[PDB]
RNA sequence: CCGAGCCUGGUGAUAGCUGGUUGUCCAAGAUGAAUCUUAGUUCAACUUUAAAUUUGCCCACAGAACCCAAAUCCCCUU
RNA sequence: ACCUCGGAGCAGAACCCAACCUCCGAGCAGUACAUGCUAAGACUUCACCAGUCAAAGCGAACCUUUGAUCCA
């Protein structure tokens, strides 16, 4: 009487641990939640897969976490915290590894 | 259920594109990005693609 | 050399001596004994066992690969489309310096394929040669050049050098005689008339920015100048070059072969050229 | 397919390849993605633009592949302006 | 010779004589040109602004005023191409941009403008 | 395949330059090819196994495989590894070197 | 020897099924997906050979989630 | 009775893990009509097919599940 349930996993999870090193673009951690929030040079795609916007090295911190006001709930359970208490949460960053230019002699005009 | 509308330009053009709108609504008239002119335009519903 | 005072202390060498070269003989494995026998190779029943096995391309079932992709016009056509063999001037220099290219005299497809400058396949819908720009920046021969497509800047190399080129059509029949004439000549055939381009190609050969050879030449000078201006060059004036005629000389539309007309018959055999006088075939043979 | 032709002995190809995949010379072989004109309207735009793109095979595609057809279409062709010129050969590949 | 229908003097008989086919503004001798095979290779157009008498006077001013970062110190535009393998093209687009040049000669930096007004701004003390 | 005409100035403009008169007093000989070409030629199997071949070798083959060697291990940084195939005359570099051993092959005048 | 005779031929029918598959010696070599598909096959994984060049395994510290254990992953050294 | 897809447990902590296993859900809707075009780099349901994410750039503006090929 039970059908159904088949379905495969998602093969998600972390894609780069921590020290590894991240080419802009290369997806960092795919979730079907929020586990890992977004650092610095950290994107969000639309299904919350976390990639990175600078080329570096992968760091896992934990932050005090304020949400975007507009975020309704989070706001609201914020609100109902007591004085003393501030949610954290763990975040992914890239600390960027090259410069993002050097100036050069082009011609000795 | 909605139907599958072709929305042709009003501008003149060749171009159409396909929007989905439900059945009992009213024919649609649309403003919508005309690239062969480069400017927004209205396109409207010639005829019904499909039904979905 | 030493080899063969080697062969002067060794034994005759007779066909009792021979030894192929080493690694040039593989051995012949055939299923007898422990090791290549019992199964031979082919596993344990099942039809790769019973040689049977589906087909190639086969997935088992599962609609295959090659079929489960969208039919796409990668190929249409193919077959009739034209191709051109190129010809890069740094290729047409090397050949001049080799000496496997007069310069001397008009440089048309049948020089080309007789100094092996290139390799033409009528069969394979080669329409003849088209000259590639690279090289063009060492390219310094003086050459009356005739092909069947060329690059802007191909023709502004070889004009640069004080030459000439011209885009000349030649259809799958022409440009085979012209590829092989010596075959043709042995065909008996009389030299058959050269087709003008399909329609399509029709405004390339009459474009004088092509230097097609149905182009007005009228409108000759006015692009050579341009491309002159354009590539920073002073046109040479080739009329005062002592080999202005050379540079001239142009086959007609319908001539394949420089010297001969077409209805003409080549006897090889004892060195001759009939020509037909019947008023019917020279009209035809001139249109 | 048919390894030896009833008539003249020889190895055929199949056209079904032939009328689906692009050869590259060098020995890339190139096709579009299946359902590029199916039901376009409940695809996302990025799906859209991943199905309407042209794409390589795997080596082992590429075998089978090269193995379905004959050595005509493993020719070199200089066709007047392909597009697939400058794809018809690699350049700077380590290996 | 043989000539059929289709000869160029029947298609053309206005244009019939050899020489009509082969009878003949920047200075390229003013102009000093060099190559660098540097991919791509390199072409330099370099030539004296001010003694370029092929320039009209007006025109060298206004060349001078809006393309003076390419001028050397010896008062010479210089300027290169290097988007082609081929000096040909290479020296083709350097002649093609001394071309542009004339013709305009004859007829980011919004953050540029924010700072300079504000410049202005604190442009206040008199003395 | 006609003898190259004579160019009053060498290299040619397509950079063919016909072997010194008279021929270097090496041990060995690398003899041109009927094209009139230095018969150095790239060589690849197994699509990654790059090799040059210098074939029509008359002579010492022994002798050049030691001139190769000294020239080619400051580029590479190493002895480069090379078959020497006596018999057919041949000398088999691993890697490709075919324009420095032309450039090498006419500096010594073959 | 008739739920459709016998003989010849097509015919060396076909068989994913059963059986068989002949010298010597050495070496490497073991447990997912789809499929009128689970008595089979194709792809993968594994395996063998040859080739290229350069890191591979082990691996401490640091690191990998909220909701509501054994361990694992990752890699400086070694 | 079931056959495809998805969520939870078995499978506690990277990934992955069956069943006549224990439960639940879906074959779309709402929205807008840039919900456009292009493109580095990546993920990937253990193959392929297919499926995802995406900087930069251009252009308007200021979105949250089902199925191939051929054939028409
Ligand atoms: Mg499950
Ligand atoms: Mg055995
Ligand atoms: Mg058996
Ligand atoms: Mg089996
Ligand atoms: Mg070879
Ligand atoms: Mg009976
Ligand atoms: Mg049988
Ligand atoms: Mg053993
Ligand atoms: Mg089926
Ligand atoms: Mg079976
Ligand atoms: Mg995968």
């Amino acid at each position: 009487k039970n059908l159904g349930g088949k379905s495969s996993g998602r093969r998600q999870g972390i894609k780069k641990m921590e020290g590894h090193y991240v080419h802009a673009g290369n997806i960092i951690a795919t979730q079907r939640h929020f586990r890992w929030h977004p650092g610095a040079h950290v994107g969000v795609g639309k299904n919350k897969c976390l990639y990175a916007l600078e080329e570096g090295i992968v760091r896992y911190t934990k932050e005090v976490y304020v949400p975007h006001p507009r975020n309704t709930e989070a706001v609201d359970l914020i609100t109902r915290l007591p004085k003393g208490a501030v949610l954290y949460k763990t975040f992914v960053h890239v600390v960027p590894a090259k410069p993002e230019g050097t100036f050069k002699l082009v011609a000795m005009l | 259920k909605n139907i599958l509308v072709r929305m042709v330009s009003e501008a003149g053009t060749g171009f159409c594109f396909n929007t989905k709108r439900n059945r009992l609504r009213e024919k649609l008239t649309l403003l919508h990005y005309d690239p062969v002119v480069k400017q927004r335009v209205l396109f409207v519903e010639k005829k019904k693609i499909r039904s979905l | 050399a030493r080899a063969l005072d080697l062969l002067r202390g060794l034994p005759r060498v007779s066909l009792a001596n021979l030894k192929p070269n080493p690694g040039s003989k593989k051995p012949e494995r055939r299923p007898r004994g422990r090791r290549r026998g019992r199964k031979c190779g082919r596993g344990h029943k099942g039809e790769r066992q019973r040689g049977t096995r589906p087909r190639l391309g086969f997935e088992g079932g599962q609609t295959p690969f090659y079929i489960r992709i969208p039919k796409y016009g990668f190929n249409e056509g193919h077959s009739f489309r034209r191709q051109y063999k190129p010809l890069s001037l740094n290729r047409l220099q090397y050949l001049i310096d080799l000496g496997r290219v007069d310069p001397s005299q008009p440089i048309d497809l049948t020089q080309l394929v007789n100094g092996r400058g290139v390799t033409i396949q009528p069969l394979k819908r080669d329409y003849g040669v088209q000259l590639v720009e690279e090289g063009a920046d060492t390219f310094t021969a003086k050459v009356n050049i005739e092909v069947q497509l060329a690059s802007e800047l191909a023709i502004a190399a070889i004009e640069k050098n004080g030459g000439v080129v011209t885009t000349a059509f030649y259809d799958p029949r022409s440009l085979d005689i012209v590829c092989k004439p010596v075959p043709f000549f042995l065909r008996g055939q009389p030299i058959p008339k050269r087709m003008l381009p399909p329609e399509e190609l029709v405004p390339y050969y009459t474009d004088a920015k092509n230097r097609g050879y149905l182009a007005d030449p009228a409108k000759f000078p006015e692009a050579r100048l341009e491309l002159a201006r354009k590539y920073g060059y002073i046109l040479p004036d080739i009329t005062k070059d002592e080999l202005f005629k050379m540079l001239c000389t142009r086959k007609d539309p319908r001539q394949i072969f420089f010297g001969l007309a077409p209805g003409w018959v080549v006897n090889m055999a004892d060195k001759k050229i009939l020509k037909p006088t019947d008023e019917n075939l020279l009209k035809y043979y001139t249109s | 397919l048919t390894y030896f032709s009833a008539r003249k002995g020889k190895r055929k190809t199949v056209k079904a390849v032939i009328d689906r995949f692009l050869r590259l010379h060098c020995g890339l072989w190139v096709r579009r993605k299946a359902g590029y004109k199916k039901k376009l309207w409940k695809k996302t735009p990025a799906r859209k633009k991943r199905l309407r793109e042209f794409v390589f095979c795997n080596k082992t595609q590429s075998k089978l592949l090269d193995k379905m057809t004959t050595s005509f279409w493993k020719r070199r062709n200089w066709y007047v302006d392909d597009p697939y010129q400058k794809y018809h050969d690699r350049t700077n590949l380590k290996v | 010779e043989f000539k059929s229908i289709y000869s160029l003097d029947k298609l053309y008989p206005e244009s019939q004589g050899s020489d009509t086919a082969w009878r003949v503004d920047i200075p390229l001798d003013r102009l000093t040109i060099s190559y660098c095979r540097s991919v791509n290779s390199k072409a330099e157009v370099r030539f004296h602004l001010a003694t370029a008498e092929w320039i009209a006077e007006p025109v060298r001013q206004k060349i001078a005023i809006t393309h003076k970062n390419k001028i050397n110190r010896l008062g010479e535009l210089i300027l290169t191409s290097e988007s082609s393998r081929y000096q040909f093209r290479n020296l083709a687009d350097c002649l093609q941009k001394i071309r542009d040049m004339i013709t305009e000669a004859s007829q980011k930096l919004h953050r540029i403008r924010i700072e300079n007004m504000n410049r202005e701004r604190l442009r206040q003390k008199r003395i | 395949i006609p003898d190259p005409p004579k160019h009053e100035h060498y290299p040619t403009p397509s950079g063919w330059q016909p072997p010194r008169d008279p021929p270097p007093n090496l041990p060995y000989f690398v003899r041109r090819s009927r094209m009139h070409n230095i018969p150095v030629y790239k060589d690849i199997t197994h699509g990654n196994r790059q090799m040059t071949v210098i074939r029509k070798v008359e002579g010492d083959i022994w002798a050049l495989q030691k001139d190769v060697e000294d020239f080619l291990s400051p580029l590479l940084g190493k002895t480069p590894v090379t078959q020497v195939n006596e018999v057919t005359g041949t000398l088999r570099i691993k890697g490709y070197f075919d324009q420095e051993l032309k450039a090498w092959l006419l500096e010594k005048g073959f």
